[PDB]
RNA sequence: ACGGGGAAUCAGGGUUCGAUUCCGGAGAGGGAGCCUGAGAAACGGCUACCACAUCCAAGGAAGGCAGCAGGCGCGCAAAUUACCCACUCCCGACCCGGGGAGGUAGUGACGAAAAAUAACAAUACAGGACUCUUUCGAGGCCCUGUAAUUGGAAUGAGUCCACUUUAAAUCCUUUAACGAGGAUCCAUUGGAGGGCAAGUCUGGUGCCAGCAGCCGCGGUAAUUCCAGCUCCAAUAGCGUAUAU
């Protein structure tokens, strides 16, 4: 009421760091890092419950502390760092690295990925900037103003950076004929290609989306995310490839696999 | 004997350099045999020390069967001193707490306000 | 009033003060439940 | 601020009309046969009864082929057949209403103890579980609201430590036989 | 003989918003007036010492003389009569008591012979007044 | 009348309620002003005024429990001046200090879920399908109403040692040693004219006491009052008052 808010409580929380209701009253504020609170995924969520790996908070508080965690490739050493889209994640100790991409429900499920796909990542831009000096300069996902960039960067646009420094590589375009997964709204964690962008002069650019297995829906431009081209993803999808089931058809995958694994 | 230790859901926090598990008791009826035996049980089979196993909330089932507990197995004595909290330490007893009380504690600096400044003035009364 | 008020409780304290007798304990319980379906549908 | 989830509801619904000479008559003829406690015993059955219709209904009014009523139902036929309360292909989401109160009776705990055997009266039964007797399949259970499903039908018996069952014997038993070594010789 | 139109709901609205007043079973219950007059503050009891005993007759078809009280509220410092609902339960009652004072059993209205009396009396100094009667209390003397 | 997400009631419509733990707003006795700070017109910050006020050497000083506990007054009406920071996360120069935010306890018939007070048998009475006699007579697999614990088995209520629960204890859960013969371990709250389930039963009272939501009962045979006995309703709940 009178200045900022350090408190955030319970499911009151975004949905999607799928909480209890019963652990008392308060919910781990991110610390207002590179993303929004309703698209990240706080660090130490990701350490008790989604992992597994601790108990509370201060086995959390201990392991973050060590200086094991590693996020984009320098060290964080805050309890509750926000994470997001397309970010690696990667745990020395034992040998596992993360990728962290939204489910067909939206639950940023657990992914392991190869220490080739370690290296980069994929980010979208938000505005070509020519600044100061005739300097063109870009701004992504995460905050990361590059200074420099291919000039055919125009907007909506993928690139990859090295997690060393930055220095873009291998870009895409946005266009009408490319993968694109969409990411925030109710629609979110699908995977299908673009096929239509209808414009609205004033007013949020609705862009259609076919998917690979017939199927096809819509969202606005903010929600689309380009990963890949043609029909290629540059990254491995998890069980079900982001292809969004019903839920009577997920209740036959549920009902054939009992009795099967245990 | 008859308390027949079983193991689920483990994992091995290397992280952390330690065991964690589920320890699942069959006891064919008795008093849900205590945190010691356990304890000494769950060694020989895992082939180390009773020094470090540490074990923590045993809730039993109805009916006098399966009783269900936690339990974590570190690697080196001071390990343990560093990544089990404190209280779980000493409910076999290895390190007492600081605990004198609250309020007492309270009290006590509130009124160290009165006087604050001076060493003397501070140290000196209480 | 015109007289009244003199008199209160006129018959509440002249009826004779009889005994009551504590011979069954009849609980409730359950059991009542099967006795009381035992009394109509028995017959 | 506090974690206290505050969520319950009633599962009994009182009658509109207290005295009617007909529900009253009746409802021990179900009390009776079944070896219930109070009418709440009987109320709880017409309200679970009534809900699974309330809810029925609500999908016969939505025409066939249809995304939500073709799930739901189905997901709602499950759970009778699971219950013990409709024959399997005997589904089609209109028996259901044709379904009465005796069939959610008939099968639990208490009941079904009488009809396997285990117990000389229907009453007998209920007190049996309620000393801790009866183990279904696994656990010893004494709650004679327990509603049986089909896998645990045929695998109720008696426990391993009842004085009914493999263990020792009571503290009747225990004490006479002390009591009676001086009563004898 | 009704306005039924499609572009009239709110005629519809400011009639119904207009003759509900005369449905006395709403204008009590949502004018300031209605409650104002009651002596109680619309509370369900309330307490008040007793200032004299009286007993009042009864209608014209039946005859006899119920006993009454006249209890002063300490709320508001009105004064009203209070009925004492038992068999000859007016050897308790005495001058300035405090005796707890209930509506008599039909929302704000007589109830049989007793004319123009509301109010009933459930406790007496703090004890129930069912209570002295089947004598599992007692009043200290 | 703080708004909203919601809540009670219900066939389809609706009517009533929302202070109440989530979101947003206003405030720290009533008003006004302002320093520090990115973010206060903050009051567990200052400045005055007003009302109520606590120390005083009579010269002066200090405060805001619509925070957690408490008491006063108010009332129809609302908890113990108890433990700690372990889970909840927050603050800080920080794996380390602090948290009456919160958890844990205690009180707690606002309320909601499951669930005791009996089960069995032989007894002698008692019925009818069964048995055989047109018929009487019968002997038996059963349902039971009542009465003897007649008699052996089962148990939870309660005590009480240990384990388990948990910072520390507390209760449930697990194994001990005891622990049921009718008042042991004793079930109630309201009724018996009608609506509205159940007595044209006995003693008393005599338009008195009183009952009665309403119709109505009470003046010598009260189916209604006061009691005794028997039955009825709901059963750890059930009547009364008022809002709806």
């Amino acid at each position: 009421a009178r200045g900022p808010k350090k408190h955030l409580k319970r499911v009151a929380a975004p949905k999607h760091w799928m909480l209890d209701k019963l652990t008392s009253v308060f919910a781990p504020r991110p610390s207002t890092g590179p993303h929004k609170l309703r698209e990240c995924l706080p660090l130490i969520i990701f350490l008790r419950n989604k992992l597994k790996y601790a108990l509370t908070g201060d086995e959390v508080k201990k392991i973050c502390m060590q200086r094991f965690i590693k996020i984009d490739g320098k060290v964080r050493a805050d309890i509750t760092y926000p994470a997001g889209f397309m970010d690696v994640i990667s745990i020395d100790k034992t040998g596992e690295n993360f990728r962290l991409i939204y489910d067909t429900k939206g639950r940023f499920a657990v992914h392991r990925i190869t220490p080739e796909e370690a290296k980069y990542k994929l980010c979208k831009v938000r505005k070509i900037f020519v600044g100061t000096k005739g300097i063109p300069h870009l701004v992504t996902h995460d905050a990361r103003t590059i200074r420099y960039p291919d000039p055919l960067i125009k907007m909506n646009d993928t690139i990859q950076i090295d997690l060393e420094t930055g220095k873009i590589t291998d870009f895409i375009k946005f266009d009408t004929g490319n993968l694109c997964m969409v990411t925030g709204g109710a629609n979110l964690g699908r995977i299908g290609v673009i096929t239509n962008r209808e414009r609205h002069p004033g007013s949020f650019d609705v862009v259609h989306v076919k998917d690979a297995n017939g199927n096809s829906f819509a969202t606005r431009l903010s929600n689309i995310f380009v990963i890949g081209k043609g029909n290629k993803p540059w990254i491995s999808l998890p069980r079900g490839k982001g292809i969004r089931l019903t839920i009577a058809e997920e209740r036959d995958k549920r009902l054939a696999a009992k009795q099967s694994s245990g | 004997d008859t308390v027949t230790i079983r193991t689920r859901k483990f994992m091995t926090n290397r992280l952390l350099q330690r065991k964690q598990m589920v320890i699942d008791v069959l006891h064919p009826g008795k008093a849900t045999v205590p945190k010691t035996e356990i304890r000494e049980k769950l060694a020989k089979m895992y082939k180390t020390t009773p020094d470090v196993i540490f074990v923590f909330g045993f809730r039993t089932h109805f009916g006098g069967g399966k009783t269900t507990g936690f339990g974590m197995i570190y690697d080196s004595l001071d390990y343990a001193k560093k990544n089990e909290p404190k209280h779980r330490l000493a409910r076999h007893g290895l390190y007492e707490k600081k605990k004198t009380s609250r309020k007492q504690r309270k009290e006590r600096k509130n009124r160290m306000k009165k006087v604050r400044g001076t060493a003397k003035a501070n140290v000196g009364a209480g | 009033v015109h007289g009244s008020l003199a008199r209160a409780g006129k018959v509440r304290g002249q009826t004779p003060k009889v005994a009551k007798q504590e011979k069954k304990k009849k609980k409730t319980g359950r059991a009542k439940r099967r006795m009381q379906y035992n009394r109509r549908f028995v017959n | 601020p506090v974690a206290r989830s505050w969520v319950c509801r009633k599962t009994y619904v009182t009658p509109r009309r207290p005295f009617e000479k007909s529900r009253l008559d009746q409802e021990l003829k179900l009390i009776g046969e079944y070896g219930l406690r109070n009418k709440r015993e009987v109320w709880r059955v017409k309200f679970t009864l009534a809900k699974i219709r309330k809810a029925a209904r609500e999908l016969l009014t939505l025409d066939e082929k249809d995304p939500r009523r073709l799930f739901e139902g189905n997901a709602l036929l499950r759970r009778l057949v699971r219950i013990g309360v409709l024959d399997e292909g005997k589904m089609k989401l209109d028996y259901i209403l044709g379904l009465k109160i005796e069939d959610f009776l008939e099968r639990r705990l208490q009941t079904q103890v009488f009809k396997l055997g285990l117990a000389k009266s229907i009453h007998h039964a209920r007190v049996l579980i309620r000393q801790r007797h009866i183990r279904v399949r696994k656990q010893v259970v004494n709650i004679p609201s327990f509603i049986v499903r089909l896998d645990s039908q045929k695998h109720i018996d008696f426990s391993l430590r009842s004085p009914y069952g493999g263990g020792r014997p009571g503290r009747v038993k225990r004490k006479n036989a002390k009591k009676g070594q001086g009563g004898a010789g | 003989g009704k306005c039924r139109g499609l572009r009239t709901a709110r005629k519809l609205r400011s009639h119904r918003r207009d003759q509900k007043w005369h449905d006395k079973q709403y204008k009590k219950a949502h004018l300031g007036t209605a409650l104002k007059a009651n002596p109680f503050g619309g509370a369900s009891h309330a307490k008040g010492i007793v200032l004299e005993k009286v007993g009042v007759e009864a209608k014209q078809p039946n005859s006899a003389i119920r006993k009454c009280v006249r209890v002063q509220l300490i709320k508001n410092g009105k004064k009203i009569t209070a009925f004492v609902p038992n068999d000859g339960c007016l050897n308790f009652i005495e001058e300035n008591d405090e005796v707890l004072v209930a509506g008599f059993g039909r929302k704000g209205h007589a109830v049989g012979d007793i004319p123009g009396v509301r109010f009933k009396v459930v406790k007496v100094a703090n004890v129930s007044l069912l209570a002295l009667y089947k004598g599992k209390k007692e009043r200290p003397r």
